[PDB]
């Protein structure tokens, strides 16, 4: 796992490079963006619970299928198993957002989802439909003002769509 | 690497939990030291060629035999003396990335992980390296917390060569 | 417990190192927010029992029958009643131990681990005590970061109830 | 382990209480000493090595018969691990001090080392001298201006003057 | 899935072994019980409807507040009643499945198994549950050990959620 | 681990001798009384969650200083801890009374529990009220008739009250 | 790992239905056939070695070729393997007759088990000739009368004949 | 010592649970077929010192150089006589042990373990006793189920020593 | 397989070591006993079929009943006369691939392992081929350090069998 | 573990010592008798089965007591650690004989042995007579020649009678 | 793994057949040039850490673009596995010195080594020029007189050239 | 330590085995080797005053500024002179270890083992003490296999510090 800072200074290293004056310089940008930053986050970190309940309710609401006897979500087991992993694909947005930097949401988890999905006969396009529900969820209450300065967080949030889009297109 | 931020997340994820309070606090002190460790980069890479130069020059007037002493691992060739000053601007270079990510990690993975080995099989002796990061501690021309900054990883890279 | 500074030390030490920059970059991030959390711990003790007194109504009137129900299990009884407003005295005095070591660490160690066994055992339920917590954060009057920090530890406890 | 702020969580619980104000006045009197804590720490962890080695030269400079054939601090496996515990006190000396109390200092280093030296042999009374020497040493070391503020320290050094001597009287 | 045939083909060969005579006893005595268990099955089948309207009815009695609370994990919507009578079926489906195999592992694998994981994350109570078991308890009709056989199951139902 | 009749075995080896006439009939009468034995430890088995919180709810209310703060069941952790030791004793005392013989109860459970108390400074004498407790719970559970046929079971009674004071009288 | 039972309700709840009363007298059978099944299986496991040692002394006798040197079964370990083998596939069988299912028998010993012999060099063929050796032997064995009522076992026959086919066949 | 009871116990005890039905139908068919199984030691045990002097003289009949050859492991000797006898006469104790409590424990615990260690160091060989229990059983007198049970012991032991 | 210079190798291999003159002395060792142990190996290749027959007949007139007596595993069959003769050559074959690599390395490899249950599943009795190897101990004519080579190994098959 | 040339070696070092001409003269002289110690080794090594089961026999012979039941040489489980021990004892010997040293007799075996046997119920004073019965058939055997030079092997003789009684005093 | 002595062991007990004399007198002949090959192992066993280390500078100076930045022997942790594995292959040549045999080296070393580098992206062509500079280096070691009587070593330095050929040969 | 012989007695006493004649042709390698080793080891005690002076003045001829370089660490001193000699006998008292039981075990007990981390933390050069052992090997006078020996222990201390 690399986050933003480390990133920079790996190719710089490979190309035996002292880092620029624009580098230094877009990397302080992301330092003073960092306040916004802890504040998307612990939106996210304190609603984490609604976020996959609410976003797993509307997609049993419209794929029923899912739940009916024999279906992949049928079973304590396998729904106990469907919530975490929309818990944990949130889990991992969250660490991309805090690094600023896809890496580990990548190599730590979407690396061998399709793949999982499909040998279990899991379908990867509910999956999809999953984080779509989270993510609207997510960039909705990191707009929601209480106990937080008003501002503008415009680019954040554009990122962390970025990031919700990554995993959604993993699993298919 | 390990960074302030790669092992908030690398503490949560291996309990199975999202980040907390404490964490959002730990990478908040790094926002906070970040605006001197970018300066004292910015300052060690612009005088960069000068602290090498100086670096060298300190270690052969500690040391005079290293100019003399004949053979591959001394800098009594115009070789010995290129690899000697090329060694001391890795030193430099890792502490300024030390620098940018708020962690030891790139100097950890890029020069302290394998260094006991290629020192002992090469015949390259510590206290060399040690009195060329005097060097560029004693006169770098960094203040205060700027200072305190540079100074703390190359007293780190000192510590690890004892 | 756990707390940001004997985190950093179990860390290190886990290593057999010396606490690195990473680790007081770490603990100076819990030192600039701890006036917030200070502060939101003077105000929340200052109206523990408004705030207590408060959050048991509150549930009271979202579900009137936890008052109207017979058995031990519920508020039905003076001694029930007791007890209610007691267990949500305890959900805020957590908290305010939270707001002053800066982790989740005596929420943890005291209330969390074991609350779904005792929860089950005895037939409370959790929905009871998220109306609680909602009320409090709904009326301690906090603003800005002092507020930031209350309520970051108040969702913390809804999360652990779902 | 517990720090100084976990320390008053801790007795207050077992009384049922919330903290008084006094006692949060008394903690936020550490966190305004904070920095002035953070560079003591820094300058022990920036001069470990120099701390341990001229330690160790003064007591085999002093206590010969250490070094001497069939002494406890013969051959190498024994000077190594010699300088080790010595590294190993100096070590927890700084956790305690960042910690602001002396809980990891008594549970992990200190715990049963009279019995282990005892048992190994080893002087106790000799292993306490490297302990104050290292006191010394460091003590010095965390009032040298340079890169640092001037200001007064005379608390800290107090406090960890009394964390050095602890671990000098457990080891007997 | 276990059942007290396969137990025993799992535990001999655990130890590399043919089965014993013991093993042999065991089989014999699920055999000799089976009778019961498939009569209570066969009734039990036969009165579902009946028996899952009764016990959800039993639930909207006793805790009138689900039949009158807005939201989706109450019963005072036309889904939320069609969900809940579903999950009292699904119960009374599992039990019949245990009295024909002679163990707990059907209601184990495919019930037990992340219940509470789903019964926090809905805040669905596992007092209402236990209000629908014991009502079809107290009126399947069965009698004697056919009767000792169905409940048997039916109390490790509750106990899973006690 | 022995059960009635693996204790006679046993005894019977070690003097090298096959079982008596008598040895023998007194076997035969315990696998008379199966039936109503596996009922015994049915209805336990069934009523297990019950007998356990209910015995927990009359002892807190007899002796409300175990769960007021700093006593030894304050906190959730230490309830849990409290509610899992009773549930532990019941099960002992259910397989005692299947094998009809004290040896589980004795090597599995009751051993060192006298220490595995008073180092943690929990009270033994509370932890005998709570067995007691349960010993009522379960005799009158066992002479519940409804899906058992009805006949005289005192026999059976006096063999789990032995067992259960066993117990209690094994923490004290 | 299923047996007859199992299978169907497995079946039977990937579609969400209870058991038909069809389904219901047909595992009723079963039931009846309980006491014959329970001899054919203790006739196997009493006379396992014999039915191994026999049927291997017989395979030798017919491809000599197995034990010359450099054979697959020639030296002790190599002999002693298949020695093993065979008593693998013996007791896979009986579990297989316990259940009255194949499932164990594919899961835990069949699968694979041609590039275990295809890798090794093993000839699966010579493998097939020892399990129709021990098919013979045992079908023999379970028609034995003394000690056991006479009656009509056909059906358990077909049944273990079938097993032990389905055994040979997934090795060749 | 591992009985059906013992297993029983063993089994949910590992899993930290009471027992379950399923278990309890296994102890219920330990007790169902007890009946045959005490019937037979009791015939056994009556019969012991006949079925003992019996089988050895079957041994020596069948192998008469263990009469003839000299030294300390044959019946050539007052010694090795009573030696032989004494050990078919555990064989037969033990079967009556496996009989008593329904599982081979007792042959188990007391006399396979160790078994092919000592018949390697003493030459003793496993035909010899083979040949004991083959007698044993052909002429023990026993019919239908009670015969059943006494053979799958003295079967259990002839595959041990096969 | 095992044998005194790849036994160096493995134990130089396993410590991530060049091997050291402890294990070149070893070496060396096997290097000065070789001379004696192919001498020895050379007359028992020579006499190998007076050797394997004078040793079958020994055990043939020491237990006469094995070529009396009817069945399979016995020398009363053509077959079987050739089936012991070839087991004990196999022993003598062994023996000289023992003294050429100078370790047991192939009897442990090509006849110990699993030697207990082959001839405890085909009642082969360890007493027969005692007899066996004593004979070709008792003639094979070597003197000297040859035949304490020699015997060294066909001691070492006793031992097995024990 | 030490041999007789370590054993020196680390008491020089102790002292600080380079070794004597008259300890490295009493080295040589090991290494001179070094064919005789071999041919002693391989004598136990050769008949180490013989030797634990006539020992065995004798003492059973003596002391039938053990092997009645109930007695501590009793059932096979017993029977077969007895044995082994005996086993052990005379590696042990055998390892001591080579090294030319006590040490690994001492530590990796009687250390704990008096204690075991005692709370085990295993009679120390019986384990005593079979050592000393594996001493006479071991001294025995060591002179026997055949494959051997002959000549005076007296003090390889007083020196493995020597390791015999310290282990035979270990158990009482 | 298999030496000299064991490789024709193992291809006649194939053929069922014992070692003819000319194969005999094979053996005996390495066995008379055993202190040769003693000789040969023990110069690069006291010459390694000078054959790695000079054979290593020479080939960073032959391709310098090896320790440039970004080159797969630059920084320590790659420069340090890079001096190990040339360590590596000069042990495992040295075992099959001692073994007159290559199948520890194919075995171990070898299996797998093109796959491996290839996989990493370290040069295969520069790791062969590592080989054959230790193999000059090696070949001119052990041919040096000093400590060692003069005679031919020819046949020996044919061998270990041909052991350093298949190690260059095995990772492309 | 690790001699020849507690290695052969590891091997067995690791397989709960006796030595078998693998492990004896390797003692008698070292019963083969020993008289060199002795005698070795008798000269280079008798000359070690003149081969410690000797290698001592050795280095510094090849290195002259351990002589003039001021501090604790170089041989500026008198004292530093004393302590230099010392560690120079320690390496010649060691090898002689060495030869006397036949493996690296005392040098490697006594002074390999935590070299590293002295030799880094007090600042001493492998180089100086390659240098002194060289010089040992170069003049202690001895001939053939003793001489053989001799050298193979100062080489393996030149190979430990590269
Ligand atoms: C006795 C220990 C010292 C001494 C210390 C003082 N330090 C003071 C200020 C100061 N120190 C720090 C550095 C510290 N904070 C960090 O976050 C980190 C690590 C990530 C370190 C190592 C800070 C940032 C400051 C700067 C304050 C400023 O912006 O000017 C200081 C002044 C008092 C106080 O602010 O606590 C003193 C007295 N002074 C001495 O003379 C000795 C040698």
């Amino acid at each position: 796992m690399l986050d933003a800072f480390a990133k920079v200074v790996a190719q710089a290293d490979a190309r035996g490079e002292f880092l620029s004056n624009t580098q230094i310089d877009a990397l302080l940008a992301i330092v003073s963006e960092g306040n916004k930053r802890l504040d998307v986050v612990n939106k996210i970190t304190n609603n984490a619970s609604a976020i996959v309940t609410n976003a797993a309710r509307a997609l049993f609401a419209e794929q029923p299928q899912l739940i009916s006897p024999g279906g992949n979500a049928y079973t304590s087991r396998r729904m106990a198993a469907c919530l975490r992993d929309m818990e944990i694909v949130l889990r991992y947005v969250s660490y991309a957002m805090i690094a600023g930097d896809a890496s580990v949401l990548d190599d730590r988890c979407l690396n061998g989802l399709r793949e999982t999905y499909q040998a279990l006969g899991t379908p990867g396009a509910s999956v999809a439909v999953a984080i779509q529900k989270m993510k609207d969820a997510a960039l909705a209450l990191v707009n929601d003002t209480t106990g937080t300065p008003a501002g503008d967080c415009a680019s954040l949030v554009a990122e962390i769509a970025t990031y919700f889009d990554r995993a959604a297109a993993a699993v298919a | 690497m390990k960074t302030p931020l790669t092992e908030a997340i690398a503490a949560a994820d291996s309990q199975g939990r999202f980040l907390s309070n404490t964490e959002l606090q730990v990478v908040n002190g790094r926002y906070n030291r970040a605006t001197s460790s970018l300066e004292a980069a910015k300052a060690l890479t612009a005088n960069a060629d000068r602290l090498i130069s100086g670096a060298a020059n300190a270690v052969y007037s500690k040391f005079p035999y290293t100019t003399q002493m004949p053979g591959p691992n001394y800098s009594s060739t115009a070789i010995g003396k290129a690899k000697c000053a090329r060694d001391i601007g890795y030193y430099l270079r890792m502490v300024t990335y030390c620098l940018v990510v708020g962690g030891t990690g790139p100097m950890d993975d890029y020069l302290v992980a394998g260094l006991e080995e290629i020192n002992r099989t090469f015949e390259l002796s510590p206290s060399w390296y040690i009195e060329a990061l005097k060097y560029i501690k004693n006169n770098h021309g960094l203040s205060g917390d700027v200072a305190n900054e540079a100074n703390t990883y190359i007293d780190y890279a000192i510590n690890t060569l004892s």
